[PDB]
Order: structure tokens, then C-alpha cells, then sequence
């Protein structure tokens, strides 16, 4: 149909995209449950004893402990035709605004989550630094995303892993009062 | 322990200068 | 509001991933384990009540065969022995020295077998094919994704 | 089988416990366990 | 006296449960502690 | 009252860390053990009596 | 860095933090500044690493800090528990009633 | 809202920040309990 109401086209591609962050995200955020919390579900304060043999963490911790000591970064080789010293420039800075703790963290969280639930993610953003900028009074930075299975949903019908062929990727934020305050300050809102 | 070996100098160094003392090593 | 480059600034990491009904499916390792893991927990808890809320081993008397000296049976190491009323007007008391004790707690074979199996089945699926040390970390399939 | 199945507990007659079903509730209060010897209308047969 | 007070025994339950209770513990009592001198089970800790 | 450099002078060390309900979660190793560890203690004590 | 990081205070602040990090999962220490006239790191000044006990409950910084080093936070409110004489020696430092 | 009372903006970012030093700090300081002290909880004598 033809209904160019903007928030209607947009809320009707998220609402169309969360009927899937349903069937799946339902299971996903709940592994994040049997783990980072009690393996008992749906009853609180009951009267009989409830205890924790809790076997699974040890293998979790294992895997992480393995992925942590196998960092794996990017490379940027030149190309078949490119002159040898084509990347260095590039990498020179990738390695720059990728040193900070934020970059290291965004990943580990993502991986931690990838292991337990199967997913994970982080984002990239830009703003200005006047003192010690990567370049152009600008820098780039890798931010973290908690609970990505349920915070990121991009059903545009993305038929592959890197959601490189998608067009939505709607994300959501949960934040305190003061945060919303500091946020509406940044992006100029009421 | 050796951590306390250290607080046994922070206490010694800073003690000789008061009492035992008696040194000074100039160049030319 | 136009943001920088020419991609969505969100890279996603996955464990096991694919499509089915044409619906998206993925999962971490944990999924397969939840099933037996609760069993573990459960049988655990059950057996916990068994040791707790269950009577301990003590003799079955009649008030009449102990009567007069229920004092030795309280835990006293004071006395050389234990006495029992032989007689009772209105019959020939039959005190067959307490051949009856409350049987001990035992943890049913079922809970015993099931726990063991429950935890076995878990570590079964608790390996992505973890290979020898220093090699083919069971997680190559994870590093690549 | 482990879930929906009765747990191990003694079979009494209401008459051999009657008067003191209180010790058998889980109490570690008492030095022992008592049983009604007698019963008007017979020679109660309480085979512990 | 064909009758002696039976000895203390530590119920099978308390016997089994203790063993299992302590087993389940050291289970989760490893961050994946690796061979000596290597991948200390705490690499995941050193880095954080 | 203006203190020195340009950060909060407090660095925090964590064990296992992440977010869930969008609530902060972390833990040491000890957490997982408390559950069976008391059992140990308990059965212990029981058998002691 | 190696200079005003030799003292026992620096070594300790960490171990406590780690000890705590292991058992509870957290831990922390702070950095502070004041004047030394004899043997200053520099500028008649030095820097020092102080310890923080019970950091999970003594340090709280929910500004909605979405990462581990609370480098993206804006609060970090800390609290102190201290004896009478300490509060006395404290109100002496920071000039209070 | 607009209420530039200083100790109110500050106590209302801590009070806003301890509702979390709740749910979590509750568990955390208590591991510091099962360890650096007795593993028994809530009953004395």
C-alpha cells in the first residue's frame, strides 16, 4: 500500500522485524539466564529447597579463557595491484583508535555472549577530539552492546551472518534517568 | 612477608638519618 | 540524520547459525545443556530434602517396655546396659527386645542413576569437539564465525 | 520416575501410631519411636 | 540377650549427598585450570 | 573542588562481567560454590550430631 | 610512574583489589595527590595509589556506565567508614567541623 | 524537571545509582562472607 507516514513505515519494519526477535530472542536471552543467574525458572520464594550443582560455567569459562588468549585483530593487506605500502597508513590508525579499553571490551562482552547465547555485537561511532585526535580532529571508537539478541533486531530478511545485506538493524537502549538526561543533552531533545 | 621486609627499611633508612647518620660523598 | 561511512555500524558475532523454516536460528553452547542441567540441580535438591526432612534411626518401643527407665535411652553412657520391663499385670508381657529400628535414608537408586546419567549427558554435549591441548581448540568453529 | 513416584515411608495403621504421630514427622526431638501396644477388642498386633 | 542397640551408621543419603555435594563443588571450582606453567586457569582473569 | 587530571581516579577490577536485563552483573569464582558448599558443611554437621 | 609506584601502598592496593576480584568479582583502588618536600617525584609533588576495601559496596557509579573500566561514567561516588579519631584527622585535612 | 538544588541533583544520582548497588552489591559483599568469615548465614548462637 501507499502510506508515507514516516514513523509508520519505520515502526512497521521493526514490528515486522520483532516477530522474529520473538521465536528466537525468546530462547536466546534465556540462556543468558540459565547462566548469568539461577538455572531455576518461573517460580519465586517457593518453600522447598533449591540448589546448584551448576556444571556448565566451568566449560563456559574454559572457552572464554581460550578466546581471550587468541585475540585476533584485523590486518588490511595491500592488494594484487596496489603498491606494497598501501595499508600501513590505514592500519596505522585502525591500530590507533583501537588501542583504548573500549575496543577490547566491546569484543569480549560480545564473545562472552556469543558463547552462552550464540550471539553478540558491538558498534562503531564518531565524534570530535581536539587533544590527540586520530585525525581531522576526529577519532573512531568501538562501543559495547549488552544483550544483543534482544537489543539488536534487524529482520530486513538479512540472509547472512554479518548482516551486511540488511537495511534496518534497529537498536534499543535501556538507561537510567540521569542517562536519558545526559543523552537528550547530546542529541538535543526534550 | 617480604612486603614487611620493605616496611622494615621505610623504617630503617628513615631512622639512620636521625641517629646513626654520619655520611656524605662529594665529587671533586 | 546522516551518520558516517557506508555500512550499518553494527557487527554481530554468532555461535551456531543457519536458517530453517526460513526463520533465523542461532545458539550458544549453553542451549543443549539446560535440559540435563536442571535434572542435576533437581535430583540434587530432592536428595537434599531426603537427608534433611527425614526421621533418623531410632528403636520402636511400646511405652510399657521402657516405662520406669526411659532415662538410660536418652543418650546416657552412664549405664552398663539397657533394661526392659519383663512383666505387666494382665498378661505375660512379650518384650522381644526392640527388633525394630526405623530404616535409614538411602537416596533411591533412581535419583542415584539419574543424577549420574543426567550429568553424563551434559558433558556429552559440553564439547564442540575440544581437541588436544595447544591444538584445534574445540572452538575453531567459533573463532572463524 | 524420579519425579512422579512416592518416596520411601513406613506403612502403619492409624491405630499403632495414634496418640503420637508427632515423633514421626521428622523430629530429632525424641530419643526413640513409640507404638501403641494395646487396643480394646483384641491384643493389638503391632509388628513394628 | 539376643538384642543389642544397633550402631550409628551415617545414612546412605548423607553419605551419597556429601560426596556428590563436594564433587559438584570442585566441578565449578576451575576456570579451566590448565597444565602447570601454562594457560593458568586465570588468563581470563589476568586480562580483565 | 577540582582534583587533578582528566579522569575519575578510580580503576575497577572485575572477574566475570556483563549485562542482562540491562542490569550490571559480575561475580568472583566463589558464587557458584556457595550452593553445594553449605551442603557439605551441613551433612557434615548432621553427621556430627 | 616507576618512581611513585614503588612504595608498598601501590603493591597493596592491587592485591586487595585482586583478592576481592577473585572472591566477589570486583575490586578497585584510587589515585590521589599531595605535596612532598623531601624526595618528591616532581614539582614538590608525587602521586600515589590508595586501597579501597569492599569496593562492590563502597564504590557505586551507576551513571549507566556501559563498560568495564568505568571510563565512560560520570559519578563513581565513593564512601568511607572510619573511626572517631579518623574523622577527626580527616576533618583536619579537608577543613571541616 | 528543573530543580538546581545541588545536594538534590547529587543525592538523586547516587540514590538513582544505588538501586543497582542493591540487586547486585547484595550478592557481591556476601561472597566476601561465605569466604572471609563463616559460610553459615542469618542465625546466631
Amino acid at each position: 500500500e501507499n502510506r508515507l507516514e514516516s514513523i509508520l513505515s519505520r515502526f512497521d519494519a521493526d514490528w515486522t522485524a520483532s516477530d522474529e526477535a520473538r521465536r528466537e530472542a525468546k530462547n536466546d536471552l534465556f540462556f543468558s539466564r540459565v547462566s548469568q543467574w539461577d538455572d531455576w525458572l518461573s517460580q519465586y520464594t517457593t518453600l522447598q529447597y533449591r540448589g546448584q550443582f551448576d556444571v556448565v560455567r566451568p566449560v563456559v569459562r574454559k572457552l572464554v579463557s581460550e578466546m581471550r588468549q587468541n585475540p585476533i585483530d584485523v590486518l588490511y593487506r595491500p592488494k594484487d595491484g596496489a603498491r606494497p605500502d598501501a595499508a600501513d597508513v590505514l592500519m596505522g590508525m585502525y591500530r590507533t583508535d583501537m588501542r583504548h579499553n573500549t575496543a577490547k571490551i566491546a569484543v569480549n562482552i560480545a564473545v562472552r555472549e556469543q558463547i552462552e547465547a550464540g550471539v553478540g555485537a558491538w558498534r562503531l561511532v564518531t565524534d570530535y577530539e581536539d587533544q590527540s585526535p586520530t585525525s581531522n580532529n576526529q577519532v573512531i571508537r568501538r562501543e559495547p552492546i549488552h544483550s544483543a539478541c534482544s537489543h539488536v533486531i534487524w529482520d530486513s530478511n538479512s540472509k547472512l551472518m554479518d548482516k551486511s545485506d540488511a537495511r534496518h538493524c534497529t537498536v534499543i537502549h535501556s538507561m537510567s534517568q540521569n542517562g536519558w538526561e545526559d543523552f537528550a543533552e547530546k542529541y538535543d531533545l526534550d | 612477608n617480604q612486603l614487611n621486609m620493605r616496611a622494615d627499611l621505610e623504617t630503617y633508612v628513615f631512622q639512620d638519618n636521625l641517629a646513626t647518620a654520619m655520611r656524605r660523598d662529594g665529587e671533586i | 540524520q546522516l551518520i558516517a561511512g557506508e555500512h550499518i555500524p553494527i557487527v554481530p558475532v554468532f555461535g551456531e547459525w543457519g536458517f530453517v523454516e526460513d526463520k533465523e536460528v542461532y545458539e550458544g553452547v549453553v542451549r543443549l545443556t539446560k535440559d540435563g542441567q536442571r535434572l542435576r540441580n533437581m535430583i540434587m535438591s530432592f536428595n537434599a530434602d531426603i537427608v534433611a526432612r527425614t526421621p533418623k534411626k531410632k528403636p520402636f518401643f511400646w511405652p510399657e517396655q521402657i516405662a520406669g527407665f526411659e532415662h538410660m535411652y536418652d543418650g546416657n553412657d552412664d549405664y552398663p546396659y539397657y533394661l526392659l520391663n519383663r512383666t505387666d499385670e494382665n498378661s505375660g508381657d512379650l518384650p522381644t527386645q526392640p527388633l525394630a529400628y526405623y530404616e535409614n535414608p538411602e537416596v533411591p537408586q533412581a535419583n542415584a542413576y539419574m543424577l549420574e546419567a543426567a550429568t553424563s549427558a551434559v558433558k556429552e554435549v559440553a564439547t564442540l569437539g575440544v581437541d588436544t591441548e595447544a591444538v584445534n581448540g574445540g572452538q575453531v568453529a567459533f573463532d572463524t564465525v
